């Protein structure tokens, strides 16, 4: 269904942002 | 502080997307 596709696209977008947050949380330790 | 501001803005954008996701999950369950 369309809703399930949107949910997957939403998780993809959150993942990409959480990856940025991960990299930032590393550099802030150095 | 540029990295702190990136992180803060990322936390805001992620928090808003998680609210959308919670709404979308409820729709998937009708």
């Amino acid at each position: 269904g369309q809703l399930e596709q949107e949910l997957a696209a939403l998780d993809q977008e959150i993942a990409a942002l959480e990856q940025e947050r991960a990299a930032l949380e590393w550099q802030i330790q150095g | 502080g540029q990295l702190k501001q990136r992180l803060a803005a990322l936390d805001q954008r992620i928090a808003a997307l998680k609210q959308r996701r919670a709404a979308l999950k409820w729709q998937i369950q009708g």
